[PDB]
């Protein structure tokens, strides 16, 4: 199809919007109430062109840009005299009631009305009566708002609604008193509220994190990284201002977190600004914690490394593969243990056993949506890694698009769209020990015992595949469900299986595998995607090697007298009495860490390394690929007296201290090679970014704004002299505003979104080659992981049922969104939270033990007796004890364990 | 504290049996928690969300939007006088400053007795027959201000 | 009446067709009328109407082909159906075919409702059914459809 704009031919697609078309050519058409990823609806009126008939016409009639098709042989006008005064106009009667509080605004430069305001080129106003005002709510910790400053475009509540699900925002009101928020004041309980920041192009739904510690966003200074919250990897663009990271938007990515973050990862930065962070390396004698530079804690930690007789080291799932790899080359590969246990490493090997052997398909985030049936098994991944359940949502509502996509109405009109589909709903199957937040939306939940699930996966393998094995003792009742699982699966040309290893059993990850491959075996298009616990547990997984436990008996066997921590709690995969006695057992014990854990008491030599804000490195995805995340800012520019560098680059030079008794402070491309030459696996990490002598045109890339302001008064209250900018000699970007993010550049790594006109969030569509879709010149990321030829084999191992027991209680996790993260905890704005420590019991288990709900309840696990306050779940089983993993004191790996003496207190 | 009794419950449950959807049946079940208790309260919204399933959002904005479903505590009778324009041309100014003087209040506010809520109506669909005036679904044609003292007397 | 007579409800008059009728009666907005927010209305939603040329001939109600129509066009129909069709078209010489319940109001000395054909100037209406102005005004605007 082409269409003519402004006497001038474009070839654009035929079957998308008009908008989006204009947009997608570099075109500007000023909007409201359209988004790429929401569809299209007319509550403004700001896309309007002049359209006409055929080539020769004059008078024209104003459309819609957003409410258009883009078919062949349209004829639009957008910069003519009456279609640029009627949406001066309609910014006119938008900002007509508008409140003059731009300076005081959470938006500022962020803002799209500013930028449509002055596109359309409306600066003089001749209303002179008076304004419109609401009060504003307390929607919670997070979501600060204002609505006075709303335009009524209705893009939050469709986004809320529509897309994330949620049941609190919503449309109140009439005519001009309109209103956008909650029937009451309380916490937005969806977990995708933080994307209606960015949404909202006015200043009603903000960052309340971002508003306390405010600077504007070109004070910003930005870098492309990665989530470090959980396995997803979405892409984030975190930025700070004077020495502390402030916030973190959204970065866009057309195959992984193309617009929408979650909750936790948009929240959770506030562990790298606490002010309790190792900043320099602590040494101690006695009692005594002096402080040294790095040169001589790399002189003296290579000493006492060199008089040890065995040196072990304890990598983490959090650290970057440059990190483990770095503490796997300062000590030996037949000691070196991933800090993990041993049964979560065993579901961690055989989850990537099925990706990268199964012969099975791994989508990514944005193809998750395609998918035409979804079986969750085992997993709460609303909870976990909860972009999967967005995406899942959006599978779910690939049903109505089918619906209205047979009826030959266009794609960009979702309110036709649900109008067609009237709750018509892909098949979503979830499993859980509870219940799970996507119930509204699931074909069916199957509240049961992991094991009960795990036999459920096995049965709808072998139903779909008499080569499965089979399952005995299956009632009816659950075979007529299975049934319909099995009929809804197989008529499903894409059937997507979810599973993970957060489920805390073998089984259920072999149940999916045996699913998946059962629905390969009939030509099904079946996808998997498995939930991993951390950001890089995958990345340790590849790179391998032995479980905490191993370290553990190696520690107080007197085998090993030096163990080196990375970036390792060590009380989350372990109990807490046993590492404590094995390290302190340790005649020498090093944490290279940047937060203060407990394992840093009665810890020899503490390395302060850095997060991800300052520190360069690579981590690899649930679905396996390997993206790569850059420093933010450098930690010596204010209080250069802390050192703080990057853990690889610790463990590089105390390796090179070790060896030639010289310290060698090395560059991150090194690292790269030395792992894609030492592991053959880990390769394909030198593709998601280039080196370091990479330029557009013969400059870098600048981690801040052109409009970067006080360079010279920044660091004035310490030193009058400016001092000289950091040098990044790691990676392609410059400390300063002196490199290159124009849209236009050869590149797939973008810091921020901003073009001239386009200063909101919604810049990126300028760095796309078509809106909505994939990022131009590529999408960060290389894939690293090829479908095998061949699948595996049908797991023979089929669980017996789950048999309560008298004195004995099995462990069923629950995984909060808020407080199941090691490093989202320690942020003070989710303290107010995460839920208070509790313990759910069944109604029939309190009854028998005569515990009523809101109650202190003593159990014993490790011989401590603990009390925790009781509450009643209805969708529990009987014979079993629910607790809320990742919290103080209640360990992840607990999930599935026994418990003993649950008494009353 | 708010807690349907078994006559709202069962007529909610009725009328969602006339529909394709108890979205569909929202409406009257606000109208029907109205004509109960005088108007909606806070819990009520939850109430309906509770029996129909859908979201209490959608219940507080189906409650806001239409114009006679009181959020508020009214009277016990509610004038409405049309705000129209053949109603303007017949006079219903003098209506209204009769309506004032009588009940000493202002349109959207109520007696001290709890007695009258004074309102203007989009239109009574009675354009023909003079100035028109309901209260308590009982329509009123060809008023004067001379008139409205004593058509106002022989309510409760 | 009709549900008790044998009509309105199932096997009308022997035919085998199934129809029941219900009254929605609304909660009170003059944009309710509109036919798509008319459908979002009887769909117990916030009565903001819906975008053509998605009609509601195709996708109305519940996703549902529906259509909305007017008292006086469903009132019109039943004497088509009984009187005849070029008696329908007979009834008046203009382009513009059937009955349509005309008449003035506003300070006229007979305010009211009258079926009249198509065609039948205004100044007819008022100055016969209406009666025309009263004494003492002049007449200086109409409108020919109310508001
Ligand atoms: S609150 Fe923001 S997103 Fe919602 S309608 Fe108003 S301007 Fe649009
Ligand atoms: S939302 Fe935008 S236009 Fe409104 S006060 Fe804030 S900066 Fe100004
Ligand atoms: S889904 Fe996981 S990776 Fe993505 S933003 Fe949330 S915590 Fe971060
Ligand atoms: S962008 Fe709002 S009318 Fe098109
Ligand atoms: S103008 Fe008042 S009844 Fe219509
Ligand atoms: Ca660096």
């Amino acid at each position: 199809a082409t269409i003519h704009v402004d006497g001038k031919e474009y070839e654009v697609n035929g079957a998308d919007n008009l908008l989006e078309a204009c947009l997608s050519l570099g075109l500007d058409i000023p909007y409201f109430c359209w988004h790429p990823a929401l569809g299209s609806v007319g509550a403004c009126r700001q896309c309007a062109v002049k359209q006409y008939q055929n080539a020769e016409d004059t008078r024209g009639r104003l459309v819609m840009s957003c409410m258009t098709p883009a078919s062949d042989g349209t004829f639009i006008s957008i910069d003519d005299e009456e279609a640029k005064q009627f949406r001066e106009s309609v910014v006119e009667w938008l900002m007509t009631n508008h409140p003059h509080d731009c300076p005081v605004c959470e938006e500022g430069g962020n803002c799209h009305l500013q930028d449509m305001t002055v596109m359309t080129g409306h600066s003089f106003r001749r209303y002179r009566f008076t304004k419109r005002t609401h009060r504003n709510q307390d929607l919670g910790p997070f979501i600060s708002h204002e609505m006075n400053r709303c335009i009524a475009c209705y893009r939050c509540v469709r986004y809320y609604k529509d897309y994330a699900g949620g049941t609190d925002l919503g449309v109140y009101g009439a005519h001009d008193n309109v209103y956008f928020g909650r029937p009451e004041d309380g916490t937005l309980e969806s977990e995708f509220s933080g994307n209606l920041v960015e949404i909202c192009p006015t200043g009603v739904f903000t960052d309340k994190t971002h508003s306390e510690r405010y600077n504007r966003k070109w004070d910003m200074q930005f870098a492309p990284s990665i989530c470090q919250q959980c396995s997803i990897g979405c892409n984030i663009s975190p930025g700070e201002r004077y020495g502390e990271l402030r916030r973190i938007e959204n970065r866009y990515n057309g195959t992984v977190n193309h617009y929408f973050l979650c909750d936790r990862g948009r929240f959770g930065y506030g562990y790298v600004n606490l002010k309790d962070r190792p900043r320099q390396p602590v040494q101690r004698r006695g009692d005594d914690f002096i402080t040294l530079n790095a040169e001589q804690a790399m002189q003296g930690a290579a000493d006492i490394l060199r008089q040890s007789k065995k040196v072990i080291g304890i990598g983490s799932p959090r650290a970057s593969v440059e990190s483990n790899f770095a503490l796997r080359e300062l000590v030996g590969e037949e000691n070196f243990y991933t800090g993990i246990a041993h049964g979560e490493q065993e579901r961690l090997q055989l989850a990537l056993k099925v990706l990268r052997e199964g012969g099975i398909y791994t989508p990514a985030l944005r193809e998750i949506e395609s998918y035409d049936a979804v079986l969750v098994l085992g997993e709460d991944v609303t909870q976990t890694g909860a972009r999967v359940a967005l995406a899942v949502r959006q599978a779910v509502k690939g049903k109505a698009r089918e619906m209205a996509a047979a009826q030959k109405v266009a794609d960009w009109q979702i309110a036709a769209i649900l109008n067609i589909g009237q709750r018509a709903k892909h098949p979503l199957f979830v499993t859980n020990v509870d219940d799970t937040r996507l119930d509204d939306i699931a074909a069916w939940t199957y509240r049961a015992p992991v094991e009960d699930q795990a036999r459920l996966g096995f049965a709808i393998a072998h139903a779909l595949d008499n080569s499965a094995p089979a399952v005995d003792g299956i009632e009816p009742e659950l075979q007529s469900k299975i049934d319909v699982i099995v009929q809804a699966l197989a008529g499903a040309k894409k059937p997507l299986i979810i599973s993970g290893t957060n489920a805390g059993s073998l089984e259920v990850i072999q149940a999916a595998a045996n699913v998946a491959k059962a629905l390969k075996g009939r030509g099904a298009d079946v996808g998997i995607t498995m939930i991993a616990r951390s950001v890089n547990s995958m990345g340790l997984g590849i790179m391998g090697g032995g479980s905490l436990e191993e370290a553990l008996t190696e520690l107080e066997t007197g085998r090993a007298d030096a163990v080196v921590v990375l970036e390792n709690d060590l009380h989350r995969h372990a109990s807490a009495t046993r590492v404590n006695a094995a390290l302190a057992k340790a005649p020498l014990v090093m944490v290279v860490d940047h937060q203060r854990t407990a394992i840093m008491e009665n810890a020899h030599l503490v390395l302060s390394a850095a997060s991800f804000a300052e520190s360069d490195g690579t981590v690899i995805n649930n679905e396996g690929r390997a993206q790569r995340f850059f420093q933010v800012y450098d930690p010596a520019y204010y209080d250069s007296k802390t050192v703080m560098l990057e853990s690889w680059r610790w463990l590089h030079s105390l390796h090179s201290t070790l060896l030639s008794r010289e310290v060698d402070w090395t560059q991150l491309d090194h690292v790269i090679d030395a792992v894609v030459a030492k592991i053959p696996e880990l390769a394909g990490i030198k593709d998601a970014a280039p080196d370091a002598t990479f330029r557009i045109r013969g400059q870098k890339l600048a981690r801040e704004p052109h409009r970067y302001s006080g360079r010279t008064a920044m660091r004035a209250n310490i030193s009058v002299h400016e001092p000289r900018q950091p040098q990044d000699i790691d990676t392609m970007f410059t400390f300063s505003m002196e490199g290159n993010n124009q849209p236009t550049a050869h590149r797939s790594q973008v810091p921020f979104a901003w073009a001239p006109g386009w200063n909101s969030p919604q810049a990126w569509n300028k760095f796309q080659d078509e809106v909505g879709g994939k990022l131009r010149f590529g999408d960060p990321g290389v894939r690293l992981f090829e479908t095998s030829e061949n699948g595996l084999d049908y797991f023979t191992s089929v669980p017996a049922r789950f048999q309560p027991q008298d004195g004995k209680w099995r462990i069923a996790p629950y995984y909060h969104l808020f407080g199941s993260d090691e490093l989202s905890q320690r942020a003070p704005v989710f303290q107010s939270r995460m839920p208070q420590p509790y313990i759910k019991l069944n109604p029939a288990d309190a009854a028998k033990l005569g515990v009523n709900a809101g109650t202190r309840v003593s159990f014993s696990y490790d011989g401590n007796t603990v009390t925790l306050p009781v509450e009643i779940a209805e969708g529990l089983t009987a014979g079993q004890v629910g607790l809320p993993m990742g919290m103080s004191g209640i360990a992840p790996v607990l999930a599935g364990a026994h418990l003993e003496d649950l008494k009353e207190a | 504290a708010f807690e349907l009794s078994a006559a709202e419950r069962e007529a909610i449950e009725h009328e969602m049996h006339h529909y394709e959807d108890p979205r569909a049946a929202s409406i009257e079940a606000l109208k029907i928690v109205q004509k109960q208790r005088g108007w909606v309260p806070d819990g009520a919204i939850h109430a309906i969300a509770d029996v129909l399933g859908i979201p209490a959002s959608d219940v507080e904005g189906v409650a806001t939007f239409y114009s006679q479903i009181f959020r508020q505590p009214v009277g016990r009778h509610v004038i409405r006088y049309c705000d129209s324009v053949v109603c303007h041309i017949n006079g219903y100014q003098g209506i209204q400053a009769a309506l004032e003087k009588k009940l000493n209040i202002k349109p959207g506010q109520t007696t001290f007795d709890g007695r009258f809520t004074l309102l203007p109506t989009c239109c009574l669909g009675n354009c023909d027959k003079g100035p028109n005036m309901m209260i308590d679904e009982d329509t009123h044609a060809h008023l004067t201000p001379e008139a409205i003292p004593e058509l106002l007397e022989r309510y409760k | 009446e009709a549900t008790e007579a044998g009509l309105l409800g199932k096997n009308i008059m022997g035919t085998g067709f199934d129809f029941e009728l219900f009254v929605h009666t609304g909660a009170g907005r003059y944009i309710c009328g509109e036919e798509t927010a008319l459908i979002n209305s009887l769909e117990g939603r916030r009565a903001n109407p819906r975008s053509k040329p998605p009609f509601p001939a195709t996708s109305g109600a519940w996703g549902k082909p529906t259509c909305v129509n007017n008292v006086e066009t469903l009132c019109n129909v039943p004497a088509i159906l009984a009187n005849g069709v070029e008696w329908y078209q007979n009834i008046s010489k203009s382009k513009d075919a059937g009955t349509k319940l005309m008449g003035f109001s506003g300070r006229v000395k007979n305010p009211g409702l009258w079926e009249l054909p198509f065609g039948t100037t205004a100044r007819e209406i008022l100055e016969d059914y209406a009666g025309g102005m009263r004494d003492g005004l002049k007449f200086k605007a109409w409108q020919p459809g109310g508001a």
